[PDB]
């Protein structure tokens, strides 16, 4: 349609220039002129446009528009003369409503400077096969007979290798398997065979630990995760059980040989756990159930240590506020636990072990939550408050998050 | 000849504004970046007219220190012959 | 409202602990 | 601004409901910078015809004047017909047939011995 | 956006190499309009010399601009390049980093060896394999 700027702003762009009593008339002249200009230029910019075929458009566009009308692109500036810039576009200036209009240089100079793409280059992908386009990345996807599987039989072929290739009997195929699950669209609709599979394989690996099995259970369920075509919450409750029992399950092979990988196991679990919270989210439906869980566990006197840690790691990793709030009341048992492990002559116990475990994580937990509540102090009065479980190390944690906290 | 010696003894001296910078903006117009001291003239030329418009702003800010504003550089700009225009819609 | 599809999901009506054996005859 | 969200409207009215951020704000400059050349020219003819005031007639003046020196505008399509039809008139030439790469004159042509200073 | 990175890293630079001309027998905490300007200005000066030799050296015949096609350019500009060489003498020169490339590696995709099937004779064998 046709639209005209305000009379009145036309009078104030006198006022500034110092012209007065300009005529009713001469500013309605004034904008129904400039609209038209302005209608013009959009115009001959969108042939530009509709020949470049960008759509959304690129910087300058109304710089050419301006040189087709012979008027000069300059925005911001002009110069009389008009021999030390010509014709060749100025490129705008980069000023908005939202900046101060105040800045220092040296600020400026802090601010690091973005890295630099590499040039175009051509790459061939197959939009359609013999008529039939591919799923691929590159692309956007009274007897009766005897029923067949919905499943292609080459597809559950394929999905039959992605098994072997995920039990990491080799790192090279459990790293290709993981691969072809997020790039493959036509692996959605295996997802009910490959649910049950980890299931089978994790209740398996409950009876006897399989810690090394289970880490590799748990690669394959992020690469499940990852892929987008398949639907993970309709197959999310057989997962939600089995990341919960490998975490709180206890080793049955030596602790300290195996310890490493069980600190990896319980860290894999609790982040898939709360990815699997993060999907479809829903009032009391997951992150509730899950919570109360670790909660009871923790709770539970001469709880297996195994499944504490397990319980703790979890905690943590749903919220940060939700393990501070709860090591509080319960900072005085914590301490108690330490000293019921320490008490004895054997070391042998997988009571210290656990317990070491348990500790480890809530004082790097507790650095960060002190930090944030208030700046560090009373070093020695916190110790004293844990009764010195951690002693001087304690206090090393919260003097590094300092630093750290420096650094940034 | 000055200015073909000076470009001989330019292969050291980077400049102030980076070469590939530069480079980037010569692509742009279509010049390729045929000789490394070439480009560093380019950027020297660039840095002093930059500078210069400083420098006489510079005079008028000890008139009306050490801040740069948009009213401080009309009159230097003025000078030039060049009109800076106050953006007026922010 | 009662009527979503989430409501009658599997995940919403299960409980999972129940679920696992735990080695438990 | 008021000024900008006059502009956002005549976008809206045009249907360019795609656009750069940037092209709101430039297009109020070229608004400013129209209306401003228009009025200073528009004042120097009040000046030359002694009246305080602007008025309409100075204004039409300054259009005008403004007009044909800011925009040549597209050749006229009659002219362009005469034009082809002198250079439709001339025939086309015959091509040698071995006479080497088909090329306008080298003063046309950007081919030549390029000399470049020696690096020392 | 990368393709706003494009321009943006070299712009940025140029914006750091103002604000160090200015650190120096210059001027601090300078308008967010009078950078933007100078950076505006700097860039057409660029690209119109650029531009103006590139036109020379095209009348001359030759691909690439020569110095003297360079200099008669400053010349229509009165650029005054004998006052040139002594700017450079002055120790205000500062060096400024060039920006980083986004790759370090290039391309290290490997993609998946999942290509399989025959290639049929319409189809020419440097063309891609057949999709999984």
């Amino acid at each position: 349609s046709n639209t005209v700027l305000p009379s009145e702003s036309m009078k104030v762009v006198a006022e500034s220039m110092g012209i007065a009593q300009i005529q009713e008339e001469t500013c309605q002249l004034l904008t129904d002129e400039v609209s038209y200009r302005i209608k013009e230029i959009a115009q001959d910019a969108l042939k530009f446009m509709h020949m470049g075929k960008r759509q959304k458009l690129t910087t300058s566009d109304i710089d050419y528009a301006l040189k087709l009308k012979n008027v000069e692109p300059l925005y911001g500036f002009h110069a009389q003369e008009f021999i030390p810039f010509r014709f060749a576009s100025g490129g705008g200036r980069e000023l908005y409503f939202y900046e101060e209009k105040e800045v220092d240089l040296s600020d400026i100079i802090n601010t690091p400077l973005p890295r630099v793409p590499l040039d175009v280059c051509l790459k061939a992908h197959w939009l359609s096969i013999e008529g039939c386009q591919p799923a691929i990345p590159e692309n956007p996807p009274r007897l009766k007979p005897r029923s067949i599987h919905e499943l292609s039989v080459e597809q559950q072929l394929y999905y039959k290798e992605i098994t072997e290739a995920c039990v990491g009997s080799c790192e090279a195929k459990r790293a290709e398997a993981l691969q072809s699950i997020a790039t493959d669209p036509g692996l959605y609709q295996m997802l009910p065979r490959f649910s049950t599979f980890i299931s089978e394989g994790v209740r398996v690996n409950v009876v006897q630990n399989n810690l090394a099995l289970l880490i590799y259970l748990m690669r394959m369920v992020k690469a499940l995760m990852d892929n987008p075509t398949l639907y993970l919450e309709k197959y999310v409750h057989e997962l939600i059980p089995a990341v919960m029992t490998c975490i709180v399950s206890r080793q049955l092979c030596l602790r300290p040989d195996v310890d490493n990988h069980w600190a990896l196991r319980d860290f894999a679990a609790r982040l898939v756990a709360q990815i699997c919270k993060h999907f479809s989210t829903t009032t009391n439906n997951i992150q509730s159930r899950i919570t109360k869980t670790f909660t009871k566990s923790w709770v539970d006197e001469k709880t297996p240590w195994t499944t504490r840690y397990g319980s703790i790691a979890g905690l943590a990793e749903l919220g940060h506020d939700v393990i501070k709030t709860l090591i509080l009341p319960r900072l005085q048992q914590e301490g108690e636990r330490i000293r019921s492990v320490l008490d004895g002559p054997v070391l042998s116990n997988i009571d210290r072990i656990g317990a070491d475990h348990v500790q480890s994580l809530l004082l790097k937990h507790c650095a960060p939550v002190l930090a944030k509540l208030r700046p560090p102090p009373d070093n020695q009065d916190a110790y004293r408050a844990e009764f010195g479980s951690l002693g001087p190390l304690l206090c090393s944690q919260v003097v590094k998050a300092r630093a750290q906290a420096a650094l940034q | 000849t000055p200015l073909v010696d000076f470009l001989m003894q330019l292969e050291d001296y980077t400049p102030t504004i980076p070469d590939a910078v530069t480079g980037y903006y010569l692509n742009r117009a279509g010049f390729e970046a045929s000789d490394p001291r070439i480009i560093r003239l380019i950027s020297l030329a660039a840095q002093k007219f930059i500078s210069d418009i400083a420098n006489d702003a510079l005079q008028h800010c000890k008139m009306k220190k050490y801040t740069l504003t948009m009213e401080d550089l009309t009159p230097a700009l003025s000078e030039y012959g060049i009109n800076v225009k106050k953006p007026h819609y922010f | 409202d009662l009527l979503a599809d989430e409501n009658f999901l599997m995940v919403t009506q299960l409980h999972w602990e129940d679920d696992i054996i735990w080695d438990g005859e | 601004p008021k000024d900008a969200q006059m502009m956002a409207q005549i976008l809206k009215d045009m249907g360019i409901t795609e656009y750069e951020p940037r092209v709101i704000n430039q297009m109020l400059e070229f608004a400013f910078r129209y209306v401003t050349t228009i009025l200073d020219d528009a004042k120097i003819y009040s000046s030359h015809a002694k009246k305080a005031t602007v008025d309409a007639d100075d204004v039409r003046l300054a259009i005008q004047c403004r007009a044909d020196q800011s925009f040549t505008s597209p050749p006229p399509r009659d002219f362009l017909l005469d034009i082809a039809r002198q250079r439709n008139q001339t025939p086309l030439p015959l091509i040698k047939p071995y006479s080497g790469p088909r090329l306008p004159p080298d003063r046309y042509c950007l081919t030549a011995p390029n000399y470049r200073l020696k690096s020392l | 956006n990368p393709a706003d990175n494009y321009h943006l890293a070299r712009r940025r630079t140029l914006q750091v190499v103002v604000s160090s001309l200015l650190t120096e027998a210059g001027f601090e905490s300078a308008e967010k309009a009078s950078v933007e300007t100078l950076t505006e200005m700097l860039q057409s000066y660029i690209s119109e010399i650029g531009r103006s030799a590139k036109s020379y050296c095209e009348h001359t015949a030759r691909t690439q601009p020569t110095l003297s096609d360079i200099v008669v350019t400053l010349v229509e500009m009165g650029f005054n390049v004998d006052t040139l060489p002594a700017y450079a003498k002055r120790s205000q020169r500062m060096v400024i980093t060039a920006p980083p490339v986004t790759n370090q590696p290039v391309t290290p995709k490997a993609l998946t060896a999942g290509q399989n099937r025959p290639h049929p004779p319409h189809i020419p064998s440097h063309f891609p394999e057949f999709p999984d």
